[PDB]
RNA sequence: UGAGUAGCGAAAGACGGGUGAGAAUCCCGUCCACCGAUUGACUAAGGUUUCCAGAGGAAGGCUCGUCCGCUCUGGGUUAGU
RNA sequence: ACCGAUAGUGAACCAGUACCGUGAGGGAAAGGUGAAAAGCACCCCGGAAGGGGAGUGAAAUAGAACCUGAAACCGUGUGCU
């Protein structure tokens, strides 16, 4: 099937209202004292504690 | 099965023997998060062999492992069923089960892929 | 007092880098930083050079502390176009265009 | 599938070469014509 | 007389020169008799051999405009005694 | 606009060491897999420098690319049989 | 009391040219910094492209993708709903 008529800017972006992205979810590495992944290793010194 | 892994049947099992042999060499390797929860079973089920020493237990373990030589050492020479066999099984003779640890490393460049860390314990 | 950095002609997609600059948006500069870093996407390491351009201007031409700065504003325009095509099927080919953005962030000690 | 086209580099100059052109009157205008053109190229 | 035009300066002519080979340019509508007899008459030799051969115009370009080189034809010579046809 | 939708052109890869601003994709090594009346070796037609080395990453490569049949500079084809 | 860059010759510009066809043959698009190159020494972020200052100039939102710069279309922030 082919599109019956033109779809308008206003109905466009309603259907992008949930097209979007999520944060990271990070947390801070108390060794390096930068941001890091939950669960996963720090970056900066390499350092995975528990 | 367990999971596919996204290979056929002859493939997968070719797979698992290359991964498990080359973490016997290096005992430390990067790979993917889904292929190395499938390691896991494979390398902590040949420790298990290893510590039994029986002769059946030796050809029982060669149907797995692959013909690699280890010059890693600077003397003799000796493939990787001699290590198994020798020295890897030689320091797990007290801990019960559990010989391997994952590292979670993250997301890699082009693939989206996570990427994690094996190891023996 | 406010700073900024341009890129212009940067050959992604000019709705494909919107997605990242909507979570910097207001943030801290040091949360900013972070935020880019740990974003498994592609443009995320280009908006990266334009945040740190910005915040060395704040720094060198002009006198501010980079622990009191936010992102101020954060926005992408289009750019030229790149045209190509593909060959379908029959002897018919396809346009293709190849998109290409300019990319802007302001940083700003408040006031 | 075969197509139409058989590259020879013989019988291109034999069919529409200069040489061809000038051993007729037909083929005199054709070359006449080219030229009032302004062609870079005469014959093939 | 002027038949030659250049002498050629290159990685392989100079392993060429430790045999007693002198590689140059000559006119492109020669034979290698006439180069015989052009050698010997400037440098005061003996030719024992002269090898030639012929190279295609190579496709160049600067700015827009796409041209051609020349056309070039060279020559090796061998001697038998004599030597330093060039510094 | 359709829409971040269809597609990305028959197939087995895995790990270690390097280089690098940046590596699933480049180089080296090991194991594994495929053809073998051919996916091997010559060669006529046709194409016309696509061949070699040192450099480069704007565009082309249906992804990436530090790499190339792509870009720059310099080279390479020798007959009395 | 002809045109002023979709006009005027197909061609104001390296045009019977790029390109297309075995061949006869068919055939485009592309003008404009500044009076004067005086075409941005030097510092900062980066591998680079790109940018922020400092200088030239009457003017740089005149920086070679350069006089003026409309509409479609794409974005950011806000008064009322």
């Amino acid at each position: 099937a082919v599109p019956k008529r033109r779809t308008s800017k206003t109905r466009k972006n309603k259907r992008r209202t949930h097209f979007k992205i999520s944060v990271p979810g990070m947390t801070e590495c108390p060794n390096c004292g930068e941001y890091k992944l939950s669960h996963r290793v720090c970056k900066n010194c390499g350092s995975y504690n528990g | 099965g367990y999971r596919k892994l996204g290979r056929t049947s002859d493939q997968r099992k070719a797979m698992l023997r290359d991964l498990a042999t080359s973490l016997i060499i290096s005992e430390r390797i990067e790979t993917t998060e889904a292929r190395a929860k499938e390691v896991r079973s494979v390398v902590e089920k040949l420790i298990t062999l290893g510590k039994k020493g029986d002769l059946a237990s030796r050809r029982n373990a060669a149907k797995t492992l692959r013909n690699v030589e280890i010059l890693n050492e600077d003397e003799t020479t000796q493939t990787a069923l001699q290590k198994l066999f020798g020295e890897i099984a030689e320091r797990y003779t007290e801990r019960q089960g559990g010989y391997t640890r994952i590292l979670k490393q993250g997301p890699r460049r082009g693939d989206g892929a996570e990427s994690v860390i094996i190891e023996l314990v | 007092m406010e700073a900024k950095a341009v890129a212009r002609t940067i050959r992604i997609a000019p709705r494909k880098v919107r997605l990242v600059l909507d979570l910097i948006r207001g943030k801290n500069a040091a949360e900013a930083i972070a935020i880019l870093k740990l974003t498994n996407k592609a443009s995320s390491p280009v908006i990266e050079k334009v945040l740190m351009s910005a915040l060395a201007n704040a720094e060198h031409n002009y006198d501010m502390n980079t622990d009191e700065l936010v992102v101020k504003e954060a926005y992408a325009n289009e750019g030229p176009t790149l045209k190509r095509f593909r060959p379908r099927a029959q002897g018919r080919a396809s346009a293709i265009n190849k998109r290409t953005s300019h990319i802007t962030i302001v940083v700003s000690d408040g006031k | 599938v075969k197509r139409t086209y058989q590259p020879n580099k013989r019988k291109h100059s034999k069919v529409h070469g200069f040489r061809k052109r000038m051993s007729t009157k037909n083929g005199r205008k054709v070359l006449a014509r080219r030229r009032r053109k302004g062609r870079k190229v005469l014959s093939a | 007389r002027d038949i030659l035009k250049r002498p050629v300066i290159t990685e392989k002519s100079s392993e060429a020169m430790a045999e007693d080979k002198y590689t140059f340019d000559v006119d492109t509508r020669v034979n290698k008799t006439q180069v015989k007899m052009a050698v010997e008459e400037i440098f005061n030799v003996k030719v024992a051999s002269v090898n030639i051969m012929n190279y295609k115009p190579k496709k160049k370009r600067m700015g827009r405009y796409q041209g051609y080189t020349n056309k070039r034809r060279k020559a090796i010579v061998t001697l038998k005694e004599g030597s330093d046809d060039l510094f």
